[PDB]
Formats: structure tokens, sequence, C-alpha cells
């Protein structure tokens, strides 16, 4: 609460005079390392006491940027790119689920619209390439297509698809079985089977594909790689 | 590597060193 | 309120200061 | 000497009790926050004991992040954040074909529709920003606009052009010298030979421009201080006083930008 | 046809420095304003100007490489943006692409040469081609798209893909837009107190190098 | 149709002093003043605000005779600010102030003439 | 007002506060023997009234800053000479303070303008929206205009105060009432610069860099100075009032 809050700045002002202290000592010896441009990018950001809470069998690549009150099951994926910022409210990932390269999962910055609606994502979910999720709700087992623009206050049923380059309208409910698309997203066409069997291996095939990337990218830091770049002439 | 090699900035952290006692034996002998 | 109290107050003829110092440039 | 020996000295303790308080401050805050760690992000990247080829030549971003089988040819480049997820199948870049910003090339799992083939990107080709590729066949000299989406099984053909913020659909063809553009992404008009001199244009000046920034990514951290120290010095000029001492100060060569990136090629 | 690419021996697959926020082209160094917050995943390469009160949100790129680039007083552009500029306009005015005050960019925002006067709101999705410009105290919808030399009438609401009028903002609206900047402006300053003017990587590196001697 | 920018574009032909006729692209309701800005004509760092106030007719320019009428009539600010700025107190009768010239389509291809410059500093 | 217009602003700030101190303990030290038959207090009695009337009559026909405020510094001379027509101890401390008080709120004020003066400052409408993008410093430049005015709270009210009661002291009515008229055109003309920076909205507005840590130091100590004078006004008094009987003895 509040006196965590003064606990946390007195913590940065003391942080800060022995980060100074530091850089004092260095610059007596000579060194000058700490004005290197470092990138100050972490994966996983937290806002005071809002943290991301993510499973250990979950593959969050090192480019995305994770902010907040984000809770991501086992099982599921961020991919590369993906930016998933809830703040003022939380983001839930559920679990087999993928956030796909590119993508974005966010909750509205103010409340100035309304109220912030959290965003759930559901399980076996697949979420497409540079989809834009804003404060909506899917359910369990869905499809969201590559460039789809949900907006808030939207609920996605269980086994529903939305089209690639749709945009669900605010306060919008796609029933069960049916393939919304086009802009705005309008019914198109009711799923079949073969459709519902291919959403159901593609959450396996990328959970998969998930866990090599993971072994790919947990492989101890190139040395060579490091001494290549300090020697530049 | 335990020498600080700047003949100049060497006499900079001598002079503010005595700058910082000597101000400190001031506000204290008066 | 509005005429000679306006008028003889501070902008109805209290305003030639606007007349006065744009003169000063003489 | 021994004045160098003790002032060495005094800085471990200087920065021995530094490292203390940055501990004891970090206790104060509850361990809740999160500490920066070393960049993990790998720009290129094997998965399935493949490795991208990418050319001596190609200017791929330090945020760029290359990924499984993927080959580039010469004189391409890759722009920031933009990401080729090559693993499950090939993508293939041509020569002389941009990748804006934070667009995404990633090809299907070989099975998306039965009969799926890798992503070929031709020559000269340029996609636009925030452009998403999912196994297309863009043939060379083409242009894809910003935030266009090209879904699997479409065939971008020679002098062809999708309109920015488009949708082709999978199993669509887009014929020489059109314009396809829309959600629906249906025929919108004829290219006209201007637009076939700007798409060339456009290529060429990404090309020059892409030198410039593989130049300044690809700088050690001692050229990088220089460089800083000289942009402040020369950042403010005053002729007068160099006027008065009869001197004539010049910016130096490494403040310098080739002319092919200036608007109008100005040499003064 | 080729079909063959020589791979360079020196190149660098990892990048221990990672990207660099702030990327100078020759004499154009970017200026970003100490009141202004840029996310640490943010791009500035070239001229780009960021003043005060303003907001660069993650995964956005300001490259003012051909052109200049200006993000206005309190004016926001979110999460992984495109701002771009073009050498000109096909309009014929000048293709800078400027941002003024209390201007806030949805997300996936892609901006080319555009011009935005104050107190806009553009949603999510939404494209301004070259020469197009947005004028004062209007809001483009979420996923509309205008093309090259294409002007939003001030006062009113406008979208869809060939973006077209929908109706004309009252007045609540157009004096609730700043609101939303403001809003957005302290949300930014929450983001800006979580880092230190200085990072801690550095003893990460020196560490890294202990271990492997020097 | 839609909204084009073209639809506000008004076209002017600015005299820079030494004779030379080059044309100059405005938006129909913004001063002329910031039409000159647009190619550089008028260093833009001089006359930063389009204030009357803030404004000692670093703006000025003059107007073809026959284009004088197709305009508002001079102000009793705009003639204060053009006689004490003119050097030598004297009114020209055909110059007019560029931060209050409002570009309007019954404008098209009106012909202006920049003087030559003055300092502004301090 | 053309020397100091003209003039570098680091430079015009220095002629506006250096050069009067010392020439006006000169015009003290004459003063102490140069008092034959009163024939300065009437010259200096007619210099004050014109000065305060001009200056007041002058400074709200300014745009720019400079004019502005040069024209306030002959007013400031005006009431400060004020103290000259009137020859005695309580006169001449009510000079010293008053000469204190405006050199101080003179250095204030050209610093405010020097940190603005990086972004090409040239006009009073020029900071306009001055309130929304740096909204401490236009409240440092409105209470700095306010002491200017002499409004009560503030420490340019204790100089004209003590200067308008020396001014009775000999005497003289005449110069009360001038001084009055004076200060009511002054503080009209000085609200008018905060009117602009809080209560106008232009369309245009101009953004101003950051300053530096001396003119941000000096700026908090010399605000924390005007505003809290009141409160602890003792030493300068007694300092001045020690400095007057020097004059003689
Ligand atoms: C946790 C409980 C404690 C918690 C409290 C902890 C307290 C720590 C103890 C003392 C704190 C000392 C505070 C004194 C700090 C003074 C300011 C630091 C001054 C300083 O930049 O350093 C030297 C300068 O040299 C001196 O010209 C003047 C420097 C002379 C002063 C340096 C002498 C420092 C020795 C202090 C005695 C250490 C005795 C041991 C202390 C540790 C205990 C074991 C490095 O120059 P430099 O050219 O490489 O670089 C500087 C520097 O970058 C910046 O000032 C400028 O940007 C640049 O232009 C350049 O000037
Ligand atoms: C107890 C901690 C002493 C730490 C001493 C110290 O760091 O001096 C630097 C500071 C800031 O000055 P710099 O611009 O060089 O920042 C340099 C910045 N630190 C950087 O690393 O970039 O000086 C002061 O204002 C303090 C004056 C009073 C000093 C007592
Ligand atoms: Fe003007
Ligand atoms: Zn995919």
């Amino acid at each position: 609460g509040t006196l965590g809050r003064a606990f946390y700045s007195v913590g940065f002002w003391i942080r800060e005079t022995g980060q100074a202290l530091d850089r004092l000592g260095c610059r007596l010896q000579g060194k000058n390392y700490f004005r290197e441009q470092l990138s100050r990018h972490r994966t996983l950001m937290n806002v005071f006491d809002k943290a991301p809470i993510v499973d250990k069998e979950a593959f969050v690549a090192p480019s995305a940027s994770v902010i907040g009150d984000v809770h991501i099951g086992r099982g599921s994926s961020i991919w590369y790119g993906c930016v998933l910022r809830g703040d003022v409210n939380t983001v839930s990932v559920g679990s087999g689920t993928n956030i796909q390269d590119n993508s974005l999962v966010h909750v509205a910055k103010s409340n100035l619209s309304g109220k912030v609606h959290p965003t759930i994502i559901g399980d076996n979910v697949t979420i497409g390439h540079s989809a834009v999720l804003h404060g909506c709700t899917v359910e369990d087992e869905t499809f969201i297509g590559m460039g789809a623009t949900l907006l808030d206050g939207v609920v996605v049923e269980k086994h529903g698809m939305v089209a690639a380059g749709a945009l669900v309208r605010q306060n919008t409910r796609i029933p069960s079985g049916e393939v919304w698309g086009g802009n705005p997203a309008r019914f198109l066409r009711k799923l079949t089977d073969e459709e519902i069997a291919f959403i159901s291996q593609s959450a396996t095939n990328y959970s998969n594909l998930a866990q090599a990337h993971a072994a790919e990218n947990a492989k101890p830091l190139n040395v060579i790689e490091f001494e290549k770049v300090l020697r530049k002439k | 590597p335990k020498v600080s090699e700047d003949k100049n900035r060497n006499y900079a952290v001598v002079a503010g060193v005595v700058a910082i006692v000597g101000s400190i034996g001031w506000y204290l002998k008066a | 309120d509005k005429g000679a109290i306006e008028i003889l107050g501070p902008y109805g003829i209290s305003y030639t200061f606007r007349r006065l110092a744009e003169r000063i440039s003489q | 000497g021994t004045l160098g020996r003790a002032i060495y000295t005094v800085g471990n303790w200087i920065r021995g009790t530094g490292q203390a308080l940055d501990r004891v401050g970090s206790l104060l805050q509850g361990s809740h926050r999160i500490e920066e760690h070393l960049s993990r992000h790998r720009t290129l990247m094997n998965v399935f004991d493949k490795s991208p080829l990418v050319d001596k030549d190609v200017f791929v971003a330090p945020s760029a992040s290359v990924i499984g089988d993927v080959q580039i040819g010469k004189g391409s480049s890759i722009w920031y954040g933009c990401v080729l997820r090559g693993d499950v199948n090939n993508i293939s870049v041509g020569s002389g074909t941009n990748i804006q910003d934070n667009t995404l090339v990633h090809v299907a799992k070989t099975n998306i529709s039965g009969k799926v083939l890798p992503t070929l990107i031709g020559d000269n080709v340029t996609v636009g920003h925030s452009a998403v590729i999912h196994g297309c066949t863009v043939e060379d000299d083409a242009f894809v606009g910003m935030g266009a989406t090209l879904l699997d099984g479409v065939v971008v053909e020679k002098h062809a052009m999708v309109a920015a913020g488009s949708l082709v659909k999978q199993n669509t063809r887009i014929p020489s010298g059109e314009v396809w553009g829309g959600n629906p992404a249906k025929f919108m008009r004829k290219l006209t030979d201007e637009e076939i001199v700007y798409i060339s244009q456009s290529a060429k000046n990404y090309i020059n421009l892409a030198q410039i920034h593989a130049s300044e990514n690809s700088k050690s951290f001692e050229q990088i201080e220089v460089e800083r120290a000289l942009r402040k010095k020369y950042a403010r000029k005053d002729e007068d006083y160099d006027s008065m001492l009869g001197i004539t100060r010049e910016t130096p060569p490494e403040l310098i930008l080739p002319d092919n990136v200036l608007p109008g090629g100005k040499p003064v | 046809p080729k079909s063959q690419v020589t791979p360079s021996p020196d190149r660098v697959k990892w990048d221990y420095r990672g990207q660099r926020q702030i990327i100078p082209l020759g004499q154009w160094l970017p200026k970003v304003a100490v009141d202004a917050y840029v996310a640490p995943n943010v791009v500035l390469a070239g001229q780009v100007t960021v003043w005060d009160g303003s907001s660069v949100w993650n995964g956005a790129v300001l490259r003012g490489d051909l052109n200049k680039i200006t993000v206005g007083f309190c004016s926001n552009v979110q999460e992984r943006c495109v701002v771009h500029a073009a050498w000109s306009s096909p309009t014929g005015l000048p293709a800078q692409t400027l941002i003024d005050r209390y201007v806030t960019v949805g997300a996936y925002s892609l901006l080319r040469s555009c011009t935005i006067e104050p107190e806009c709101i553009i949603g999510q999705h939404s494209i301004l081609m070259e020469g197009s410009l947005v004028e004062t105290r209007s809001i483009l919808e979420a996923g509309s798209v205008l093309p090259p030399g294409r002007r939003i009438p001030s006062g009113e609401l406008w979208g869809g893909n060939p973006a077209r009028f929908i109706r004309t903002l009252t007045n609540e609206e157009t004096l609730e837009i700043p609101k939303l900047a403001v809003a957005i402006n302290h949300l930014s300053g929450d983001y800006f107190s979580e880092f230190l003017p200085y990072s801690t990587i550095y003893l990460e590196v020196e560490k890294f190098k202990k271990s492997l001697g020097i | 149709g839609s909204k084009k920018v073209s639809d506000r574009i008004v076209k002017l032909s600015a005299i820079d002093p030494d004779g030379y006729k080059q044309d100059i692209i405005g938006l129909s309701g913004q001063t002329l003043l910031r039409a000159l800005t647009h190619t550089g004509l008028i260093d833009p760092a001089s006359h930063r605000l389009d204030d009357i106030e803030a404004c000692s007719a670093e703006c000025e320019v003059q107007i073809a005779e026959e284009w004088l009428e197709k305009l508002p009539p001079r102000t009793y600010d705009e003639e204060y600010v053009l006689k004490r700025s003119s050097r030598s107190r004297i009114l020209n009768k055909h110059s007019r102030l560029g931060c209050q010239v409002v570009l309007t389509q019954e404008l098209q291809g009106m012909v202006v003439a920049v003087p030559e410059a003055k300092p502004w500093d301090i | 007002p053309d020397i100091y217009e003209g003039s570098p602003t680091p430079v015009t700030a220095f002629l506006s506060i250096a050069p009067k101190i010392s020439i006006f303990a000169n015009i003290l030290r004459v003063f102490i023997y140069g008092s034959y038959g009163a024939t300065l207090q009437q010259i200096f009695f007619f210099c004050s009234i014109a000065s305060m009337i001009l200056g007041a009559l002058a400074a709200m026909a300014q745009t720019k800053v400079k004019r502005l405020l040069a024209y306030s510094s002959i007013g400031h001379v005006g009431y400060i000479c004020i103290g000259f027509s009137c020859g005695t101890i309580e006169g001449i401390q009510s000079l010293l303070i008053g000469i204190f008080i405006y050199a101080l709120m003179t250095m204030d004020a050209f610093a405010i303008v020097l940190a603005l003066r990086q972004t090409r400052v040239k006009y009073i409408a020029d900071l306009g929206a001055l309130a929304k993008t740096n909204p401490i410093l236009a409240i440092t430049f409105s209470i700095t205009m306010f002491s200017y005015a002499g409004i009560p709270p503030l420490a340019g009210f204790c100089s004209k105060f003590y200067l308008f009661f020396a001014a009775l002291g000999c005497g003289a009515y005449f110069l009360a009432l001038v001084g009055v008229v004076t200060s009511v055109i002054g503080c009209f003309y000085y609200i008018r610069l905060v009117k602009r920076m809080f209560f106008d909205t232009p369309r245009t507005w101009i953004l101003y860099e950051p300053m530096d840590r001396n003119k941000s130091l000096l700026l908090a100590m010399t605000s924390f100075f005007i505003t809290l004078f009141l409160l602890y006004p003792s030493p300068l008094f007694s300092v001045t009032h020690q400095m007057a009987l020097s004059l003689y003895l």
C-alpha cells in the first residue's frame, strides 16, 4: 500500500547513492566502463508489487516484454516481440496458449473510457501474429486470427474463430463455432469439424515447438562472440 | 592492474582530500 | 452601474492610458 | 606509483561500500524489483541443426531476430524489431530485398494447406513496416505496403503492388502491374510507370540507407565514446571567435554522412 | 540468377550490449527531454525529437533518418508503433512527421510523413500515409486507414479501411480528448520512476569478463 | 470522394528580394507567414508565434496592387507595427503583415514580394 | 532602453545591478558634504517624480521582455531617489533597503530571462503557455513580477513601504501620491504578464529547454528570500541602519 511505496522510494534513494559511490570508486581507478550504453530491457518487468508470474515450463522469448500483473500457465508460450502489458488490471494467460510473434495483449491505460476490464486468455488459445488484444476475454480452445484487433468488452466463446485481419468492435460476443471477419467483424461462416481438429492440433504443435526454442534459448551465452565484440578494430 | 596511471587526476584527488580534511579541521579547530 | 459608474469608472474612460502609454515614444 | 596504488586501494574501498549500500537499498525495497541482466537476445539463432546464411553485406539490426533456416542475399537488410522465424521451413530473402521495421516473416508448418511451400521473397523487393508475411512467394521487383498482411499461398508477381493496410486472402495471385489492396484485397487500379520508378528508387534508397545503420550499429565501446565527444564538441559553433583566432573548425569525417542519403545530395 | 551467398566469419550472432536505444546517424543525435519516458525497447534513429511530458512505449521504432520526427508536449506514441519520415510528400508540403501536443497515438499505428494537429486521438492499427493531415480536435477510429494526401476534418470522427466520415464529435468528447493524453502522461511518469539514471548491468559485464580473464 | 489535403491547398507566387519567382504552397486557413515558412523564405525562428503582439513586422510582405482588394483591410495594430519597424516611419501603401493575412481559396495565384531580411536575434 | 535591449542578456544583467550600487554609494558620499542649501534634494525630487511617472507610463506600452525590464529599472531608480529627496537617517536607510531588494529581484528576473534565452525568448507573448510546459518556472516568474509590483506578502512590498514612510517623514505629501499612482500602474502592467502565463490559451506553444544547476539554485534561493523575507527582516534593517549612521560617524 502507501506504506510499501515509501519503503520502495527509500530503496531507490539508497540504491542510487550506492551506485553513485560505485561510479566514484570506478573513476578513482580510472575505469569508465559504466558509461557503456547497455540495453535496459527486462523480459519480466514489475511495477511496484505487480510482477509477472510465469510458470517454470513456459517459454518466454528474450525479446518479449511482460510488464505488470501477468500470469502465464504451464505449457503456454510468449514468442518473439510480444508485448504483454497489464498494469492497471491483470492479464491472465491460460495453459497451452501461444502468443505468437509480434503480438500485443495489453489493457487500457486510463479510466476515462470507463472501467479497465482485465484481459483473460483461456486454455489452448491460439493468438495469431500481430494480433492486438485490448482488454478482451477469450474462452478456451479458441482461435484468434492474424492481424486481429479485438477491443475491450469483447467475449470470444469456446471454439470460436476470429478471422485474420478482422477488427471486433467494442462489446461484441462471437458465438461458439462461428467465424467472424472483416472490418467491422461480422458473421461469415460456421466452423467445420476439420477446422476444429486443426485448431486443436496447432496448440500442441506450438507447445512442442516452444520447448525446442526454449532449449535453444537456455544454452550458455557464447564466449567467442563476447570476445569478438570486445575487440573491434 | 592495481595502479592509478593518470598523474594529474591523482593530484586532483590528493588536493580534494586535503581540502576536505582542512575544512573539517577548520570547522573543528575553530 | 453600466453607465455613469462604468464610464467614469476604471474602463469606460479610464482606459485612456492606452491613448497615454503609447504616446511615451515621443 | 605509491600514490597511484593508494588511490587504487581507496577506490576499491569506495566501490565495496557503494555495492554494500546498493544491496541494503535493494533489501529495503522488499526484493520486488526484478534486476536488469545481461542481454540474452540472440540476433541469429539455430533451432533444428539449421543455421541462417546471412551474407556479408546484409545489415541485420541487433534488435532483429533471424531464426532458423534463413538465407539472405547480398545488399539486402533486416531492420529493427523484424523477425524472420524459419524454424519449421525455409525462408529465402533475395538480393537487395529489405524487410522493414517490426515486420514479421514466418513460414507455415509445411502442412497448413497440404502442399505448402517455403517463403520465397525475390530480389529488390521492399516490405513495409509492421507487415506480416506467412508463407507468400513474393516475386522480384515488388512492393508490399506497410501494415499489409499476406496469408499463406499468395504470390505477388513482378512489378505488382499491395496497398498498405491490406489483407491478401489465401491462394490469391496479384497480377503484374496491379495495386491490389483493401481488407478483402480486391482490384484497385493499374500501376503507372511513375509508380514503377518509385518502387525501384525506394528499393535503391533503402539499400543506400542500410549502410549507415550497419556502420553505426557495429561500433565498439571505444569508438562510441570518441564519436559522442566529437558530436558534443561540434554541436554548436562560433564563427566570430574562430575568425578572431584565424582558425576554421571543420566537422570531422566521423560526423559526415554520405551524400547518397541526404534529401537532394547536398555536398556543402 | 545467383543463388549464392557468402557468410561473414566476423558477423556477431549475439550482441552482449543488446540493441542500443539511441542511434545517432552522423551528426543527427536524437534529443530526448529529461521529463520524457522512452521505454528501454524503443529504437530512436536519426533526427528524432521527444519533448517534455511525451512518452514512447515498448516496441516503438522512430526512424528519423530521412526527414525530421517530432513528438509534441504530452503526446504519446504507444506500443509497437512505427513512425517514419520520407523525403517528400505527394501534396507538396514538407514531409516531416510532426506530432503536436496532446496527441494520443494508439498501438500498432504506422505514421509516415503525416502531420497530426494538437488534441487528436489515433486508434489502434491506424495507418497514416505520406502527406496526410489530421486536423485538430479530431478522433480517428481504430483500424482506420487513410491514403496519402487525405485529410481528416477538425471535430469529426473517422474510421474504416478507406477511412470515411462517421459522425461529428460533441463538446464533451472534444474537451476530454486532452484528458486522455494527461492520464497517459501520468501512467508514463509512473513507469518513469522504475529506472535509475544509470543501470547496473556493467557489473554483470565485468563479472563475465572476469570469468574469462579480461 | 473524400477529403483531400489538396482541397485546401493555396498556390502562391512568392518573389524573394533578388527578383526570383518561385511557387510556394500553403493551406487555406493558416497565415501567409506559415506558407512562406514551409519553403524557408522566412526564418521560422524569427516569427515562431502567429500573433500580433509577438511581432515586429518580421513577416512583412509586399502584396500586389491588384491582389490587395481581395483581403481584409489593415487594422490599427497592423499599421502601428508596420510604422515603427519601417526604420523611416513611412508607409509603403502596399505592405501587409504575414501573420495577419489568412489564406483563402479566393487567393489562388496571389503574387507576394518578400523584402530583405532584418536582424531579430536580440 | 535601447542599450538594455541591444546588449547581451548576461551583460544586461550586470549593468542593471552592479553600476547602480557603486554609483549610489558615490551619491551618498557626495550628499554627506554636498548638501548645499538642499539643492540636490530638489533635483532628486523632480527626477524621482518624473522617473516613477515615466517608467509607469512607458512599461505598459512594451511587448518585449527586456524593454519592460529596463523601464522597471527606471521606475525603481525613481522609487529609490525618493529616499534621496528626504535627507534623514530613515531616508538613507529606506534607500539602501530598496537598493538591496531591487538588486535581488533584478537578479531573480534576469536569471529567469536567461533561463528562457536558450530558446530565444523575445516577446511577452512567447511566454504564453509557460504555466503548462514548466508549471514551476511560471510560478517563480509570477512571484518575481508580484515582488516588482509590491504586493504586501512579498519582499518587494517592504522596500516601497519603508520608502513611502521615509517620504512622509520629511513631509513631502506630493511624493506619496505620485508613488501610490505609479505603484497602481506598475502593479497593473506586472499582473498583465501573469495573465499571459496562466490565463491565456495560445494556439501555438513554445517549448523551452530546462536550465542548469547554477541558475536553478540561484532562482530557488532568491524565490525563498522574496516570499519569506517578511518573516525575518530584522538583519537587513539592522545592517542598513548601521550603515546609514556610519555615513557621518
Ligand atoms: C556504508 C556506510 C558509509 C556510507 C557513506 C560513504 C561514504 C564514502 C566516502 C566518501 C565519499 C566521498 C565523497 C566526495 C565526492 C566528491 C565528488 C567526486 C569528485 C570526482 O569526480 O572524483 C574524481 C575527481 O577528483 C576531484 O577532482 C576531487 C575528488 C576529491 C574527493 C575524492 C576523495 C574520496 C575519498 C573518500 C575517502 C574514502 C575512505 C574510505 C571510505 C570507504 C570506507 C571503507 C574523478 O575525476 P574524473 O576526472 O575521473 O571524472 C570527474 C567526474 O566524472 C565528474 O565530476 C565530471 O563529470 C567530470 O568532469 C570529472 O570531473
Ligand atoms: C556520496 C556520493 C558522491 C558522488 C559524487 C558525484 O557523483 O559527483 C557528481 C555529481 C553530479 O555531477 P555530474 O554531472 O558529473 O554527474 C556524475 C554522475 N554521478 C554520473 O555518474 O554520471 O556532482 C554533484 O552534483 C554532487 C555535488 C556534491 C557532492 C558531495
Ligand atoms: Fe507578424
Ligand atoms: Zn505462424
